[PDB]
């Protein structure tokens, strides 16, 4: 099993910038591409990005250039800036699992991020 | 429609041999002419091949610059000489014509038709 | 003098998966065929559209680098005019495909003896992709009465699987490492020249 969780989440202030970084602890790795998405009270699930093994990475219009992913040596970067009050939402990262047909046939959806604006 | 390759025999020292090959097919423009070495119950060496501009030609590791290729659009019909024969340039001499139409600088042997007779020399 | 990006995608220590292949872009650099003749030896090579001999004085606009690694026996599959699994499920391209392709193998090199699952391939999608058109998404491909669960196994198909490359399999299951110089001859400045 992959335990890709990273943090509980974190207060955010107005126009802040949050650099996490991922733990990239656990059993064997692999290059596989990594989604970010968004969810939130009244809303579905949103194609926020989608990072490939380090070549490029895509995302939407509205999130463009201020949240940004980097992918090297099996490990992501994540910069985010100019952060505001309509950016409280839940973070949800999706990977690719396969050695998990035994035990947990589940793909390997990490713990929701909860972000919400509060000095 | 099979490949002919006509000729053969045993050649000692200081012997020479024009190694006829010939396609019965009418389209060879689309074959892309590749040759390598074969051995019986062994790895196939990779041999030079006439590139398909015709003017240039490619150069193999194991063997280069003996072998007289000569590409044939009449009767499609290549002389294979073997000149300055040595235990490394000596083996089965195999005509395989690559059925595949595209250029061609490869060293495997995945993009081959068939090894269907062969043929060889004696030496004492 | 600028020196080509080319080293390090020919000489990456890891390569990106099929279904994730890396793509890079060529633009504003000076690279020399000699040298890297000289430096590098390839395995396979395979020009459409324009002959090896004709880049030395051809002022190409852009170029891009598109590095992935596929099985021996699924060489056939990357070719103009092909259909198969790695065409149609994993990696589609226009039909009239023109550009450079160089295929090596790294069985020495990646002889990683026990559990060799680090390549991953998609089994199989609902639907086709179309040229250029690559996903990441870990949709599961039901299409029978079976429970839409991501169960491995028969009855179930599972979106990913991982390939079962070992040095000792067979030289057609050998894994092969394929660069993709592809050329775009727009109507865009030149940038590329010798």
């Amino acid at each position: 099993h992959v335990q890709l969780v990273e943090s509980g989440g974190g207060l955010v202030q107005a126009g802040g910038s949050l650099r996490l970084s991922c733990a990239a602890s656990g059993s064997i790795f692999s290059s596989n591409a990594m989604s970010w998405y968004r969810q939130a009270p009244g809303k579905q699930r949103e194609l926020v990005a989608s990072i490939t093994s380090g070549g490029n990475a895509d995302y939407a219009d509205s999130v463009k250039g201020r949240f940004t992913i980097s992918r090297d040596k099996n490990t992501v970067y994540p910069e985010m800036s100019s952060l505001k009050p309509a950016d409280t939402a839940v973070y949800y990262c999706h990977a690719v699992g396969q050695e998990a047909s035994a035990y947990a046939p589940r793909a390997y959806w990490g713990q929701g991020t909860q972000v919400t604006v509060s000095s | 429609v099979q490949l002919v390759e006509s000729g053969g025999g045993l050649v000692q020292a200081g012997g020479s041999l024009r190694l006829s090959c010939a396609v019965s097919g009418r389209t060879f423009s689309t074959y892309g002419m590749a040759w390598f070495r074969q051995a019986p119950g062994k790895e196939r060496d990779f041999v030079a091949t006439i590139t398909r501009s015709g003017e240039t030609t490619l150069y193999a590791d194991s063997v280069k610059g003996r072998f007289t290729i000569s590409r044939d659009n009449a009767k499609n019909t290549v002389y294979l000489q073997m000149n300055s024969l040595k235990i490394e340039d000596t083996a089965v001499y195999y005509c395989a014509v690559r059925r595949d139409s595209s250029w061609g600088y490869s060293r495997d042997l995945f993009e081959y038709d068939y090894w269907g007779q062969g043929t060889q020399v004696t030496v004492s | 003098t600028n020196l080509c990006p080319f080293g390090e995608v020919f000489n990456a220590t890891r390569f990106a998966s099929v279904y994730a292949w890396n793509r890079k872009r060529i633009s504003n650099c000076v690279a020399d065929y000699s040298v890297l003749y000289n430096s590098a030896s390839f395995s396979t090579f395979k020009c459409y559209g324009v002959s090896p001999t004709k880049l030395n004085d051809l002022c190409f606009t852009n170029v891009y680098a598109d590095s992935f690694v596929i099985r021996g026996d699924e060489v056939r599959q990357i070719a103009p005019g092909q259909t198969g699994k790695i065409a149609d499920y994993n990696y589609k391209l226009p039909d009239d495909f023109t550009g450079c392709v160089i295929a090596w193998n790294s069985n020495n090199l990646d002889s990683k003896v026990g559990g060799n699952y680090n390549y991953l391939y998609r089994l199989f999608r609902k639907s086709n992709l179309k040229p250029f058109e690559r996903d990441i998404s870990t949709e599961i491909y039901q299409a029978g009465s079976t429970p839409c669960n991501g169960v491995e196994g028969f009855n179930c198909y599972f979106p990913l699987q991982s390939y079962g490359f070992q040095p000792t399999n067979g030289v057609g299951y050998q894994p092969y490492r394929v660069v993709v110089l592809s050329f775009e001859l727009l109507h865009a400045p030149a940038t590329v020249c010798g």
